[PDB]
């Protein structure tokens, strides 16, 4: 039983960096896989990153970089250079153990996380 | 006597073992995950 | 030649079955992801 | 002649890693019943 | 785990139909398979039907009909124009996952199964 | 879900008899596997041998008895003849399901246990 609070978001200047938070809250195990997806206007969930919790291993969908503190049981995405592309609603999510049973990207299928974040809006100011 | 055709079916079976190998490795990771859960659980009989 | 048609022939049996034998172990592991998430620790 | 002599050698190859994943195949299945053993005495 | 208690066996004319009923306590999970399987003298425990509690998908060995009742928790089994060779001692029985990784027809076997009900006899007569 | 603690050990001249005891407590299943090992100063864990809980199967290193007593709860190693190579701290461990998914001799790996007592020196 894992609950998930996403934080961070908000106004950003393009070309800007910004940073979200997922503080990952009750029973974690080293089996978790914490994943970051991205609805953006018009699209469907798309998968962002997503890190083990346990041994640390990363898979991504450049721009961005995803790291997990095991002290702090928070999960991190870090958005350098923001475009436009990036305005979207984001999403922490949780798979208890391996969903790999279902095809080795199965990491990138929302359907395989079982708990989810509230999400946070990111929106990205192209204003001069 | 296809004379070729063997070749032929014995690349496409190699196909079929590296499909295998792929399900083998990812039914074993999901499978290592439920033990290293396990470890934690309450079995009571 | 005949014995290797025959051979392939077999073989592709077996790889029938190993196919088999995934599709249900995986069937089988699904109920215990499933059943997992109620899990007391 | 060399024809048959590499049909043979790839037929030898692929029986053995069919070996292997029979071992495989009943390996994981060893494991998955230990689970199911003790998974009905688990508390939920 | 689950308990099983069977009822509505017992003795019923030929041609007449019968309902088993088996009431399911405890935790029931939707990976639950519920099977009715019987032994008559001289022979070996027969698979009847089996039910997936979750989605009520349905196997048969057509006179007999196996339902589920998520409500009041219970497996059925009507039997329909019964002949004197049903006589036999029906048992309930749950699997708590799905063992398929034993077989395709392992839902027929009942050694995968990990609860049972008691067993209540039926007779077929005259 | 299970503590171990071994018991036997200390000093013994060469040729002498042992026998090492593991005192199993909490909740034991058939799916366990217990496994004797030893290590010696600077040196890495070394299989003895281990015997399925349930059907009571052994296997062996390829002069050590293993056994157990599931009325007890305990697994017993009796070394025989016993030499100067012999010299380590011995341990008992516990794997609470089969992990032949890493391979059909996984029970001669250490990695693949999980609970240890504290060790017996011999
Ligand atoms: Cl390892």
């Amino acid at each position: 039983q894992v609950q998930l609070q996403e934080s961070g978001g908000g106004l950003v200047q393009a070309g800007d960096s910004l940073t979200l938070s997922c503080a990952v809250s009750g029973r974690i195990f080293s089996t978790y896989t914490m994943g970051w997806f991205r609805q953006a206007p018009g699209k469907e969930r798309e998968f962002v990153a997503a890190v083990r919790w346990g041994a640390g291993t990363i898979y991504y969908a450049g721009r961005f970089t995803i790291s997990r503190d095991s002290a702090k049981n928070t999960v991190d995405l870090q958005m350098n250079s923001t475009k436009p592309e990036d305005t979207a609603v984001y999403y922490c999510g949780a798979a208890y153990v391996s969903k790999a049973n279902y095809g080795s990207l199965w990491y990138q299928d929302s359907r395989r996380y079982d708990y989810w974040g509230q999400g946070t809006q990111v929106t990205v100011s192209s204003a001069a | 006597g296809d004379i070729s055709g063997i070749n032929a079916s014995v690349v496409n079976i190699q196909k079929e073992i590296d499909r295998l190998n792929e399900v083998a490795k990812n039914l074993n990771e999901s499978l290592i995950d439920l033990q290293e859960l396990g470890k934690y659980e309450q079995y009571i009989k």
